[PDB]
């Protein structure tokens, strides 16, 4: 968003200026894609990387056909580092059963580096608030929305009702059970011994929130970034927000807008409704960036599945990109990942409704 | 209330 391009050209100059000469050639094969990399990546020192990459299984075609392959069997569910734990991805935390775990996600954190410093896409792709959890960016509630439903629901209802005509009875600390642990987590010192109370609700739903994304992920996360920065340091990304870093590691696809418009559903709307004829006129007129900040904006990410718009996946199942009517023509929209849906307030005019997107869009998250 | 607030209690503590 907003000066886009100026902070790309900033970053590539960034690695060109950081480069070194020679270079590091890699030998991998095909059945063995992942073992060879890890060994041949590890063996060289991090700022080996920053090197020209020769890479034996045009001389830079081959190393495009590196860094996808690569890039599909890290994240491939065989080495157990990595769990949907959604439905139909993120870091899996019973990836302890590996004893070098750790060595492996140093690896991964490396080879993303690379991809980001030598310019190359990688056809995988993590979170949102994963990319702001690399950006140093604060982790809200609606973050905890998009990972985790039915905790998001739960942490809802006790902040707007009172939990005192319930019987909630509640503490700061919370167990977790992985590959049969049960490990206490005290949230702050000595948590266990103090009441959740309706005075103290906000401090616990931002605790609890906070405790939600690093929960039995918090050494392979630290690995991850560890490897990262030795490559590519945290604080080049500076200038981006996560809708940005997520484009600049995976590419952009153009949108087919017949697509989109036929597999798209309603809720208290109808395609003869004037906001939604509106709404197919906004993006019918905006850049692709705009369009593809807008699928990131409600779907939580730009990369469309195998079969386009008709195949969506939410949570629960097939979740087809959905838009609602919501409040009134002086709220702001808003969205929630995990279903795919847009909340459109009835605007009064098309003017109004562009502007209200666009702000969306743009500065909201 | 039809036995409610109970049913959501113990949801609400099982999924915390
Ligand atoms: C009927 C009823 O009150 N059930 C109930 C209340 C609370 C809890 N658990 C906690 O408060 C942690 C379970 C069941």
């Amino acid at each position: 968003h907003m000066g886009f391009r100026w902070k790309l050209a900033h970053f590539r100059y960034l690695c060109q200026s950081n480069a070194l000469p020679s270079h590091v050639k890699i030998n991998v094969s095909r059945q063995t894609l992942f073992e060879d990399s890890f060994q041949q990546i590890m063996a060289l020192k991090p700022y080996d990387l920053r090197r020209r990459l020769y890479v034996i299984f045009d001389y830079g075609g081959l190393a495009r056909e590196w860094f996808f392959l690569l890039s599909h069997e890290v994240l491939n569910p065989m080495y157990c580092l990595f769990e949907y734990a959604g439905k139909n991805l993120q870091i899996n935390p019973a990836s302890t059963i590996n004893p070098d775990h750790l060595s492996y996600f140093c690896f991964i954190g490396r080879f993303i580096a690379m991809a980001l410093f030598h310019g190359k896409f990688i056809d995988t792709g993590f979170s949102l608030p994963f990319y702001k959890r690399m950006l140093s960016k604060k982790l809200t509630i609606k973050d905890l929305e998009s990972i985790d439903t039915e905790f998001y629901n739960s942490l809802i209802w006790i902040r707007d009702n009172n939990i005192e005509e319930c019987g909630l009875e509640m503490y700061f600390s919370v167990d977790m059970e992985i590959l049969g642990k049960v490990t206490s987590h005290d949230l702050k010192l000595g948590g266990s011994n103090i009441l959740v109370t309706e005075e103290n609700k906000d401090e616990y739903i931002g605790l609890m929130t906070e405790w939600r994304f690093s929960r039995g992920v918090q050494e392979q996360t630290k690995a991850f970034l560890d490897g990262f920065n030795e490559v590519v340091p945290l604080q080049w990304l500076q200038y981006f927000d996560e809708k940005e870093l997520e484009v600049m590691l995976c590419g952009m696809q153009e949108v087919d807008l017949a697509d989109w418009q036929r597999n798209t559903v309603y809720r208290h709307y109808t395609r003869n409704s004037k906001q939604i004829i509106w709404f197919w006129q906004f993006v019918k007129e905006t850049d692709n960036e705009v369009r593809m900040r807008l699928l990131q904006f409600v779907t939580g990410t730009c990369r469309l599945p195998l079969g386009g718009f008709a195949e969506l996946m939410g949570s629960n199942g097939p979740q087809k990109f959905c838009i609602e009517k919501v409040g009134k023509d002086t709220w702001l929209p808003r969205s929630h990942t995990c279903f795919n849906r847009l909340d459109l307030p009835p605007y009064k005019s098309y003017e109004q409704l562009k502007e209200k997107l666009l702000f969306a869009i743009e500065e909201t998250e | 209330p039809a036995s409610m607030r109970c049913h959501r209690a113990a949801h609400i503590c099982s999924v915390l």
